[PDB]
């Protein structure tokens, strides 16, 4: 049926930098907008990154700002996300998440209609 | 020394020594957007973008003021007609606003996000992303018996579609059904279309047609679609709000100027009474006169100094005048259309009619006041004296 | 940057009873909230977007309600299946704001 | 040597803005009574009721049977008790027959041969058993066995007469065989001067009072000498008689006002309001020998001179004569229009609401002006006739 | 100076104050013939203007004629098969405005179809006959096959075509004309499409007749084209005409036409334009005076004086000619009497007229007391 | 009441002539006037109602017609069938206001 | 379809009779009835009228205050009794149903039924 | 087959008179204008006469308007020309031509949609 | 009376090539031009009528068309078949009067 994929994550040490990858199967991908969320070990839910399709429409969070990158592959329906510079604050489950609406210009005015079983990422010594 | 020559009512010519312009002549050929909200729509009319065009993707859940079309305008997807185009682009055009809902319709055995090669894209085919291209699955065309309520504080406005093919070959594979029918109502109103087959000329090589409708839900009500072919369904709603807008067709630049009063050929300022530019107005603007100058004397008769007070009577008085009459205009947002590409008949004619009586009585108006103005002035500069 | 304020934290209700719970914005969002119900070890589901339309799939004693400035999520008849946490969520400005969590617990 | 009032009124001129005289007259007027009280005109309280209910004999409206009106009042509380229908042409109908203002009936003598006539439902109570309107016939099949219908009626009279019939819109395709015996209806009412026809349509609708079907109701007007046809093959809701059409003046108002007991000749929806002063600011809706609609709250004309704070009789004799002949000129003359056009819109349609939205805006801004620039004139002249009585 | 005879005006703060001449602003009265000579009339007697479009027998003589105002008159009727316009206004206007009747034949298909087709009630000099302009297609050996016709627009100017549906009485009857028990008719262009289908059933008898026809126009743009794909109850069309843009319109008036000269016509006559206001009726074509519900409107040893007279002789005589003889000329409005019951458009139009002529009355009105008032005024100041 | 008046007291008539019947109103009745035919022994029938429309099974013979403030009843071809009392009759008012019989014989 | 007509018969001046009239034949709550009485060759005349919900009830001027009129749908029966008799009464009674299908009011109708009517004498 | 056929062709002297028959067979004649067209030996074309369906509207050239007839037949379907005296410069062969417009009252606004192969008139001593 | 003027008196042309014939009127005529063709031996055909109305029969090649004041026929793919005399005639005034033809020879 419908389903994304999560592979990478696993353990790093700080200040170094790894990738996250998403394979969607069951939807057309070229169609939704795809994000990136995390949640910390039972705390909650904090929105991380998100893009559109044809990729022109880019949103970081402030605290990911300038050491994260997302990135779309609609021939091979692939969302990769590149962490450069890390810290202990990251260590958290990663959701590839998509949106509900067929065909979005702007990221706004939204919801997440669909998410993954997401990967975890520990940052530590 | 210089002179102007002024209009009453008992001389048709008298010198003066100073005499205003109630007339705007000119505009700067720019349509200011500073405190009005204009939304340029370059290369899309205002109902390509309440569907969804490939091309007018940007100007979806955006709100305005005043919409701006242009000359250059042309559609490019799926060709479509709407049975009353200018009151579904009137309807829109006052709403003031384009923000969809997302509505999970309970749609049973059919295949949905049907594409087309008019629609482009990017790279891939692709149809409205307002609208539900829904055709057969597995040569299945189950009737649709589909119910959704209202129960928020807002009337919910729905834009779905019927499908006309060229052929009943057409017809059958995209619907198995060979004459299909749409019935959408609500507790009050309800209106049931029937598609007709045939050829028509190839735009983007399809022969087949859209015709586009649109219904009203009012809170406590419930929308019913009930179909058995050739349907193109909805994707959600959108919402209807009363207010100031309107829509506008000018080819001019926005520029980043302050003026209240837009016209066609650009921003005009509203401090004299009148105007001689457009009939097509929005906001705080002077009333159109056909006429082209209309003089008021603010000064004396002129024939070929301690008197302070008789000076500032007159003074007073006069501004006092000029006080009343300028800069105090009337707001007017949204009207009836006043230019028309094509010959229609009895409603165009009644239009027509409605607007050449205002611009005749207005003229008449301005030219009488203009008289009593000036005959009364001079009146009483020759009182003072 | 939206601050979402759930309540309450924690609920108690007895199987069948009628459960609530409210979500508040700091600015004025129009109309866009989604709710999602997360069970303990897997992933998030959503149950309403738009704060009025069910999704499918989405069992009817669910609905949300737009009461005042307040958005309202309520379970009509809580059934055992009914225990997860559940998120009140923003689409009008990107920056998504998730609120806090009501967790809910059958007697 | 002029007299001068203790008290005083501001007034505006031409050439001044703020005048202070010794006597000034209201020409707006700015309240009503409250009451739409019927002595000089024939009102009809259409509680409960709607004209077109009234028109097709709602059991609600039963008492309004062959009942004349010169204005008919319209509540909000109205409502509907029968199967539910629907109007294509609402306000052309409700128009004609409002301004026709007779719901005067004549029986008919219709053949329909083979059917199965009054037709009743459980939607319409009257009394304790089911019913339905009393001005129409529902035609069913008997025994399983629906005969195509093809009847005349001529016009020998001397006015036109109004036929009113339906078309019943079942909705699914067993209730249509249930009830018509036939797949598909179609029917052809016709004239020697126009034709309406019309096919039926199946599909669900939202239930009122447990009804998922409708009802098109439609109309036939027929002229002296000519001859009305029916010709219907299923779904026909017939006529049971003609009405009678009508010129003269009549029209409908929607209010929520009680009715009283007063000779005034103007109302309003806010109630009745006298017609002395030449204008109002009270509603853009009126009904006969009604002061013009202005925009303003106050317009008041100089009836007086200006003050700076024995006697001579031939000079103040002068100058009330032409005070008093000027407010003869204003004060009283009015004119009469009945039945004119709607100014109120409970929905949005469209051009033509835009348009008549237009038109109204147009006449309201065109006599403020008209208001304004008279009272302007009357009082500067008035100002300077009484100066030049010294 | 004064009169022996004097005359009774109306100022603002006078309501009969006694003047010498005061001369008269509105006309109450009209010569009784449609003068000719400025305007180009076309006497359509026995004939309406769709009856001469489509070419009834009656009306043949008025085909390939243009015409500045058409003259329909109260003893019109038909004498051809029996038809209907479902928007009769729209095209009225739509041919009184373009203001010409002009045929250009074009040769359309028409495939495995017998054409010209004829009536008993169509009657055009001993034979029985149809409409000139229009096509009757009926069935040949009992086979009526699908038509596919294509007509491009490659000149410059927009081309007017009229078709029409056939609504027979019986089935027996359609299939007797064509062979499908039912039929459908779709006619498109690049920008528009109409799609009809025919109603059967019985009708009254006109002529002879249980059956009737509806007509349907089109217009296609200079880069446009034309597509009918109807297969039954086609009543085709033989060509297109000509729209323009011009001066043109439409009257009802039981009136004579005579040789005179004279250039404002009301449906009572022709009436002189020098008065700005008229009383006559409220239908009027070319420069004519303003309507206005009033029967009057009423303007102002021994020596002399010649400086004193001259000036005020000057003056009078310069309000004078500001008021009278400057008109404004309106060729194509909306109609203003109907012999029908139809509901809001009628009303609209109605209130319309009502207020324009209440509007121009109290404009009129208030002119005349200010510029007698004034008139008195400068006569006083000049003694 | 309102009296109703009918012109000829008695008529006598051949087979296949042409036989009328007027009436007159006191006052203005809306074309309120119903005709009616009793045969000796038997209870009345029906004919007209409103002046001018005839009831199911009445021979078409019988016309109804309203001229100059007057009701006319009008018998084409009198078969010897059409030997009975007519009576005139109004629905206005309802004091209940039957004219005055015309009888009708045959030579 | 028919009213049928019972209760006439010889009754001494002074005293009361009640007749009845029995409908069949069709729906007897739409429909107004009346009755109506025939002097021995002399004419025809109106009494009584009553309409489908027993609510508006009139009276001939002549027999004002002595008459009374009933009507029973569920029995689908229309009654009459007379109180104060004179000499003047002695006629066929007819018992009439209106034209109109459901008439709030005893005007704008006609008599399209009428029964076969009941003589009623009343002589020492 | 729709055709028109010439008779009465011939050699005549100067002053004398002369009668050419059109026979239309093929088409409804009482619908269509008919006229007469003249070609001189290895020369243009010129119009001689017209005639409409009801014999009503009957124009002539200017060479040829005192002395040519022009007469229809529909009863017949015939067409009739008579030539009363006749010059040397009328040698020619005469075509017998149809118009265009279905039930034209007027000759104007048409076209020759339908010609006949003339017959030669010789006029010479 | 109306004098019609065909520009080229004769011209000659190879098989495939695109000829253009241009005629012109003295005094105004609404587009109501005929273009005929002759044989040699054989009676004049109509090509098309109006101007731009082809006739029923014609091969697609040939073209008219109004360049402003002028009237054009075009044959675009020339063939030995096209090789006749073409003239211009006008129906708006009687007489009618046809100009001198242009004749069409093949390389
Ligand atoms: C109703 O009234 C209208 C007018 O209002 C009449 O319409 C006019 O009919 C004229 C004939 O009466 C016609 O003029 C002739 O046109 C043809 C051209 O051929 C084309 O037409 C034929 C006929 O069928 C079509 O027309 C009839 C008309 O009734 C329709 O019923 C039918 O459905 C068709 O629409 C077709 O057979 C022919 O097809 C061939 O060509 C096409 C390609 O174009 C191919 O696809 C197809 O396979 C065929 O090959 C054409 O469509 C000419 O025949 C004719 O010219 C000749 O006329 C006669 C013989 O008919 C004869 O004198 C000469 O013929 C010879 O001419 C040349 C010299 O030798 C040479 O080509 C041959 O030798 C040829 O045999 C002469 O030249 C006419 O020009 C008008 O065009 C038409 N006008 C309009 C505006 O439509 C209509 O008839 C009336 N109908 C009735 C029922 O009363
Ligand atoms: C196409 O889709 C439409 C919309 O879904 C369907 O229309 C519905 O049809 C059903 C019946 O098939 C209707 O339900 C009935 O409504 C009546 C009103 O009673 C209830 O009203 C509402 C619910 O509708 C509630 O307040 C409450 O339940 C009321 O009792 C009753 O006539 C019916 O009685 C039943 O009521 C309850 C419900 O189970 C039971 O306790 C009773 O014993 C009894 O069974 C029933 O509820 C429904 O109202 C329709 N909706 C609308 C909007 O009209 C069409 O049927 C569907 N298919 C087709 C072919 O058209
Ligand atoms: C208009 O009214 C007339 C009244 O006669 C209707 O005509 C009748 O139509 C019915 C239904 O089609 C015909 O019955 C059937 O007809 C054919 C044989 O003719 C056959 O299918 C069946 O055996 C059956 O009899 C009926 O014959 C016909 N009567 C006549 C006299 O023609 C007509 O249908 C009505 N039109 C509409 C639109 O309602």
């Amino acid at each position: 049926e419908v389903q994304l994929v999560e592979s990478g994550g696993g353990l790093v040490q700080p200040g170094r930098s790894l990738r996250l990858s998403c394979a969607a199967s069951g939807f057309t991908f070229h169609n939704y907008a795809m994000h990136w969320v995390r949640q910390a070990p039972g705390k909650g839910l904090d929105w991380v990154t998100g893009i559109t399709w044809n990729s022109v429409n880019v949103d970081y969070a402030d605290s990911v700002k300038g050491r994260f990158t997302i990135s779309r592959d609609n021939a091979k329906n692939s969302l990769y996300l590149q962490m450069n510079s890390l810290r202990a604050e990251d260590t958290a489950l990663y959701y590839c998440v998509k949106g509900q609406v067929w065909s979005g210009y702007y990221l706004t005015h939204d919801a997440f209609d669909l998410w993954g079983q997401g990967t975890t990422v520990t940052v530590s010594g | 020394p210089n002179g102007t020559i002024v209009k009453t009512i008992t001389n048709d010519r008298i010198e003066v020594t100073n005499a205003t312009e109630l007339v705007q002549n000119s505009s700067i050929g720019e349509i200011c957007g500073s405190p009005h909200q204009i939304l340029d729509g370059g290369n899309c009319t205002l109902i390509d973008a309440l569907l969804g065009d490939p091309q007018c993707d940007g100007f979806q859940n955006k709100e305005w003021d005043l919409f701006v079309e242009r000359s250059r305008a042309n559609s490019n997807c799926y060709p479509y007609d709407v049975p009353d185009y200018a009151s579904l682009r009137s309807l829109v055009a006052s709403s003031g606003t384009l923000e969809f809902k997302n509505e999970s319709f309970n749609w049973t055995g059919v295949k949905q996000n049907g594409t087309s090669s008019a629609c482009i894209r990017g790279s891939s085919s692709s149809f409205f992303s307002r609208l539900n291209w829904l055709t057969s699955l597995n040569n299945i065309y189950p009737a649709q018996n589909v119910t959704m309520p209202n129960k928020e504080q807002f009337d919910k406005l729905y834009i779905w579609g019927v499908h006309h093919p060229d052929t009943d070959k057409n017809q059958i594979s995209l619907f198995a059904q060979s004459s299909g029918r749409i019935t959408v109502s609500t507790k009050r109103s309800q209106q049931a279309v029937i598609p007709n087959i045939g050829s028509r000329p190839r735009i983007r090589d399809i022969p087949s047609r859209i015709s586009i409708y649109w219904t009203i839900v009012k809170p406590g009500d419930i929308l019913l679609i009930n179909s058995t072919g050739n349907l193109i369904a909805p994707r959600g709603y959108f919402k209807i709000r009363s207010g100031k807008s309107s829509i506008m067709r000018s080819d001019a630049p926005i520029g980043k100027c302050k003026s209240e009063c837009i016209t066609p050929n650009g921003s005009i300022p509203n401090d004299k009474p009148f105007q001689n530019v457009n009939r097509i107005t929005y906001g705080a603007c002077p009333r159109y006169v056909k006429q082209s100058t209309l003089k008021l004397a603010t000064g004396m008769r002129n024939v070929p100094a301690a008197d302070l007070k008789s000076t500032q009577a007159a003074i007073d008085q006069i501004n006092g005048i000029l006080n009343r009459l300028i800069g105090k205009t009337n707001e007017k947002f949204h009207q009836i259309e006043k230019e028309f590409s094509e010959v229609e008949g009895r409603v165009q004619d009644l239009e027509k009619y409605v607007e050449d009586t205002k611009i005749d009585l207005w003229s008449y108006n301005a030219e009488l006041l203009v008289a009593l103005i000036n005959q009364h002035t001079i009146d009483l500069t020759d009182s003072e004296m | 940057d939206i601050v979402m304020t759930q309540s309450p934290p924690s609920l108690s209700a007895t199987v069948g009873d009628r459960v609530t719970i409210t979500c508040r914005a700091s600015q004025s969002i129009s109309n866009y909230l989604n709710w999602y119900q997360q069970k303990p070890g897997k992933a998030p589901k959503l149950l309403i977007s738009g704060a009025s339309s069910l999704q499918l799939g989405v069992p009817s004693r669910f609905s949300g309600s737009e009461s005042g400035t307040d958005f309202t999520l309520t379970i009509s008849s809580l059934q055992p299946e009914d225990c997860a946490t559940y998120y009140c969520q923003q689409g009008y400005i990107m920056p998504g704001t998730f609120g806090q969590g009501t967790k809910v617990d059958i007697k």
